[PDB]
């Protein structure tokens, strides 16, 4: 009868991602979206809280955003992290909001690799090309300078909430449902 | 663990003979007969600078028996060797891998034998990262230096052109010794001698 | 017909947090949260036994608890711990309340690092912002002054109910519903 | 309600494939399809996000998209592998949309035969003939030739989403749902 | 670790250069590099004492890799000396290559010892190219073990091919007739010491 | 390990228990018969047919029994060698064990009272396809078959009563195995005279 | 491991249980498996092979160990003529007492803090109860036996010591005594302490 | 082995414990197992004969260990007709502390910064009742056996002492000396003091 | 581990012993100083007026075993040289600091770390409490000690205590745990 | 056990002999125990001959830069002169320990392999348990690079992103990078 609960929870049109972004969770997220856009193209509110992680779900989680109808406001909570905040990102600019006491985090992508030499060659290959791409995907939506995006996470760039919105990845700071 | 047996013959010289790899050592002749990690290159490198100063004239006889090792071995042992003021034999039994190959076609041009049986594997070296982008761009740089390099390298051991052998360390291009020797990894097939007592 | 008498939980909007603080944790009250202001604006009830755990989802809830419209009457039970006190003093202090057998915990963020001393470097910035931003929040809420909580949170400092309420981190100790 | 709900997926016709290609999912999917082969024949609506798996069981969920009526948009979305790639290019290309970020890879198969001198050369014949048989399945696909598909994939093959329109593995990149 | 003995007849002796002393080698093991890495280092100092007084290798082996073991086999054809080898009961996949792999006429094992022929137990792993390679390349490996286990019985190949496709496990009785082994030890031919 | 100390009786250089145990053509199988023991044994059983082809080995067997091969081996060496050793049964004997005691030369196999001995079919291992356990069945079984056979012999029993009591592993002293004529005789206190 | 260091009373450079040896002690304060026993069997009769006539120092710290093997070592101290002095310091157990019982009457002994553990044959089987019932057959004789040595040697009754070795009878010497296992305490200073 | 050194003289070959055993001296500051005791007890035992009459310096550096092998040694370092000096370095604990309250009134000493764990002891039971209730009232007269010792040796009140027991209790080096565990802290050399 | 080189005829540390020298090199277990007052008093008797030298490269360790090796050393009156290299830790700086007046060396390069000792307890509480009491006796005792060998107050030394704290060679010296920092010809340094 | 042979000439092992040539070999990790042994052989070998040559060969992965600064500091400790040899890998202080050998004669193999880096570690603790570990270790890379820019005479902000990184190397930038004095053919710089 949980069952009638979450019907209230999905007249919400709102969505928890929370934890490391990994593919058993995207499932239920792009579970929830298109169910969403089957509704209506209603508003939708997003709190994220995530270390990041696997980033080629939180590449197609950046996309269905895109690909879909519905004007995504989101939230970020607490702290965001590579792989969750092409998320965060994934909206626009001016519906970006975040929480007071979020601590915002960047790094280039999660690498790991053994093999023959040209299995370095190549999947190293395909890593600089995913960091540049998501340093344009970042740069972009954060109106940003691109190089300044690229250099930063050489190494895992910190910012407050506070940094993040004068460096443009936020819109404003709420800090109430008012 | 197991035994490494002794022997006599020193003793009936009146000189008093010990275990049997060190007694092929003071004939020269070293085994290397482990996966050539970096503690074992360090003791061969310890035998070879040994016969460095015994008698740097007096040849040297080596035994590959290395189903491969680390790459960082096959530089010290290699650039060693190029150290060393005498030459070398060496000698191709069992199996030869990435890093036995590497040695075994080092030695020195005419002296690289092996035999019939005996195997030749070559490769481009296993290796990789994990973590940051740059510092897998990094790693994949230097990895990429040494196959260069390690091809480089047998190409001039063996006179072949250097793509050739690039092509054929793309996978595990195994190789028996008398393809091997023409290919030029080694320079004959060793089978038995007569004027040893006939 | 049993959850529709968890339901009955909705009806008196009594939550609990019982357990490590960690972020799938924060899916499920948060699910309760938002599910809850969807109902109504009047006071919500929590009880908090915490062992603590990862702080920034006891931060995050923290944030989202003063973002939402509703009031809430909190209920720090058993005891609280560093990541979990955060969640206490989202509640406002007249509406704060306790149990006398309870304790707490503050001490300041444990952490983990390795790698390059440089990346280290950085984690050593922002562990001490949360460390700051930790005692910006609890002497805020408290009243009481950043030095004092500083030296308290030097270590694992703890305090029986009283203490707390003499720092006042609780205004009243609830012992009956009366 | 959400059973309702949960219906009200299965009106929109998605379906997903997030993830491992195993037998495990190959049975929780193919029984999605072949409910929404019950209802209709307007278009079945799969999306991806798989980084591969078990590939000779991944081509019966390819063998089934050939088996059932309706036509199939497929989208590919952040990530493809060899036996995910292969289901994608179960699609008609007209049908096989994908979004901007996604990086596809394409590699031969993989196998873990041990025993007898005898026994590793049948299951080696086999996976010869299978890294023939799936390398036309995309050469035919993605029209081109089964020498440039054998050529490339002899080690993993990446591509970004234009290679993928380049070689014709893509119709569109569906940056939106309009 | 296991017990060695020793012996006195120096002095203070270790057994096992006892048999080293008469010329017996003993492959009591595994063949693992660790063990033929010293193996054909003890032929070596036994072709250097005398090329010409036999060897009589003395195994006992379960059947370790080819890789190490073709070594042995090359050396053992290598020095001026003919091995005579012996099969304490049990020779494998190595082992009755190593028996087989002695001298004509020099050939012996006991009588209540089984010795068993065995096709190669490999293992590959990767992209399926990977595995064809490693595939054929055992493949030969098996043939010309094969071809030499067709040589020194004098059989043909195919039918050792054939009884190789299992681990056939054959006693001495039946290496006779199979030619492994030129006799069978029972005795010093009633010679008294 | 345990150290095992120094025989002081050579004071040329006094060397340990089971050297000087070989000195004196005693051999202790004091363990089960695995393969880096079992040359061992078939090295210092062929030493001392040299030194001696006539003098006795005193072999003390104290074994849980092991690999059958091995053993198998030992056994042959024994028929082959002319010691015609003894065969000392102690503390207990097992599947092969036993066996070997039994292949003590005829005549010569004794043992302690008190001591244990379970014959017993043999221990068994065999996985793969069927076809390729059906091979493995049939060595087994040859050896099994082989092995009891021999087991009647150098007790002088038939054969079918013995792979009868050996379906299970049976559980026999000395005496009553000397009964069945696995051994001639116990020991029972010293050979010598006057203490 | 920390060694077991050498003695400078000694020709050579002997470690102490050979210089105990030397002295006819053989120090049996381990675990009783065939490690030690085919070092202990060993000794015995390379003791009673070099002289008869001293006794034998048989010392015991036994926790216990194996029934078949210490069974050996029992056959053996009947057998050699040597008069086996058996002591159980500390702690002696299942074949550990059984030893000490086992030493040639009015020769075995003990120390006052000395503990002492008797119990019937400790084991176990497996597999078909068929070859359970075996087993415990087998198992059986293992306890009659051990418990008529402890019986006979002692001389206390078949019927008592079945029924003490019920259990984990744990006593110091002083009542071993007065129940027979042994003959005296040794501790004893002993007057002209030269 | 690398943790000790080929120590040699120029006296003859050697190791840094057996040159101490020229001295006549044992070392003890390992955990006590039951195969340590064998060589405490073989060494002190060996120092027994070899000269009964210089005296034995006993260093304890122990985090302590079984009783039933802490015991033969205590039974045995009473037995010796030599007089020992007991000496805590460090640390002595349940059974280690025990030999150095064991140890000759007047020759028991200390190191200032030394600990002594005073501490009953421990004990594992399992198993059904009637096993733990036998098991128990072995380890139950340890308690007394060794309360009865160290009120003895100390010649302090039994009650006192499985009071102060029970609960494991850190003493130094001055509370031994004043409770009478030991007779003395050394201090240096004697004489000029150099 | 064979690792251990032989020189010229026994083993290394040895010789080192040979030379009044000893190498207290890894983490310090009973075993070990165990082995380590078996050396100093070695070479207490061998002569007990010679100096002795010793060179501490560890990350300290057991405190109780050490303690002893504290009073080793005052107990002998032969000067003990104490030079800490490389690494010195909670136990390895503490002997450090208890060496020969004067003659507590170093290196310029070395670290030198001090903190509260490092243990803790299981059981009931009143048990637990006990350990409390203890293992603050040791640092109740020890920083007194280690505040006694330099001379510094006890308040400030609990401070440098109070939460792990890492010293370099100067430092160290001007803390007053060491006396010296020696390098070629003991004093191009200093 | 394992394969270390004796010699020919005395009852010498394969190590042990090339120390009587004042030759150490360093085949395996800086841990706190070889860094206990190499201590003892070098300061061993000064006094046998505090003139002569000591010829110490690198061939290691790295590890603890405490006990890197005991070698090094050894090394400057020592009278004698040292003359060191980077083969196979000398990686992040088989580096940074090369280059302290005698400024002329610290030599390295063509081919052999160098890496810089920074000197990895880590913390887990409190804020104030980790930033002192990071005011530590920060304080370690510091000194250590101003070292480097030292004993190559190279600044030490370059030396700075030149180890934000692993630096792989090989002798030949290394010498024009200033790491080491000379590169080694058939015993040329090492006749003896």
């Amino acid at each position: 009868i949980t069952n009638i609960l979450t019907q209230k929870l999905i007249d919400t049109r709102t969505v928890l991602i929370y934890g490391e972004i990994n593919q058993e969770l995207a499932e239920d997220v792009s579970k929830q979206l298109l169910l969403l856009e089957s509704i209506s193209n209603d508003p939708i509110t997003i709190f994220i809280n995530s270390q990041g992680g696997h980033v080629e779900a939180g590449d197609t989680i950046h996309d269905m955003i895109k690909f879909i109808k519905p004007t995504v406001k989101v939230v970020g909570t607490g702290w965001v992290a590579a792989a969750g905040i092409t998320i965060y990102l994934a909206a626009e600019k001016e519906n970006r909001f975040s929480l007071p006491n979020t601590r915002y985090m960047i790094h280039q992508p999660a690498g790991g690799v053994q093999g023959q030499s040209t299995e370095i060659e190549i999947e190293a290959k395909e890593i600089i090309r995913m960091r540049e791409r998501i340093n344009r995907l970042i740069a972009e939506a954060t109106g940003q300078s691109y190089e300044q995006i690229s250099k930063d996470t050489d190494r895992n760039f910190w910012l407050s909430v506070n940094e993040a919105k004068d460096y443009g990845i936020v819109n404003e700071i709420i800090e109430n449902r008012d | 663990m197991n035994l490494i047996p002794t022997v006599i013959e020193q003793t009936s010289r009146g000189e008093r003979a010990y275990d049997i790899y060190s007694r092929l050592l003071k004939d020269r002749i070293i085994m290397l007969g482990s996966a050539i990690d970096d503690n074992v290159a360090n003791s061969i490198v310890s035998q070879l600078l040994f016969l460095d100063a015994q008698d740097p004239e007096k040849d040297i006889f080596l035994y590959i028996n290395s189903p491969g090792g680390s790459i960082s071995a096959g530089m010290a042992i290699y650039d060693t060797m190029n150290f060393v003021k005498a030459d070398v034999q060496t000698i191709g039994m069992g199996m030869a891998a990435a890093m036995g190959s590497f040695l075994l076609t080092a030695g020195a041009n005419g002296k690289r034998f092996a035999l019939p049986n005996a195997e030749i594997m070559i490769h481009q070296p296993l290796g990789g990262a994990q973590g940051q982008a740059t510092e897998i761009e990094i790693a994949a740089r230097h990895i990429l230096k040494i196959k260069e390099r390690m091809n480089t390298i047998m190409a001039e051991k063996t006179g072949q052109p250097y793509e050739v052998i690039a092509r054929d360390t793309d996978r595990d291009n195994f190789m028996t010794a008398q393809e091997a020797k023409d290919y030029g990894l080694i320079d004959d097939i060793i089978i038995n001698k007569s004027g040893l007592k006939g």
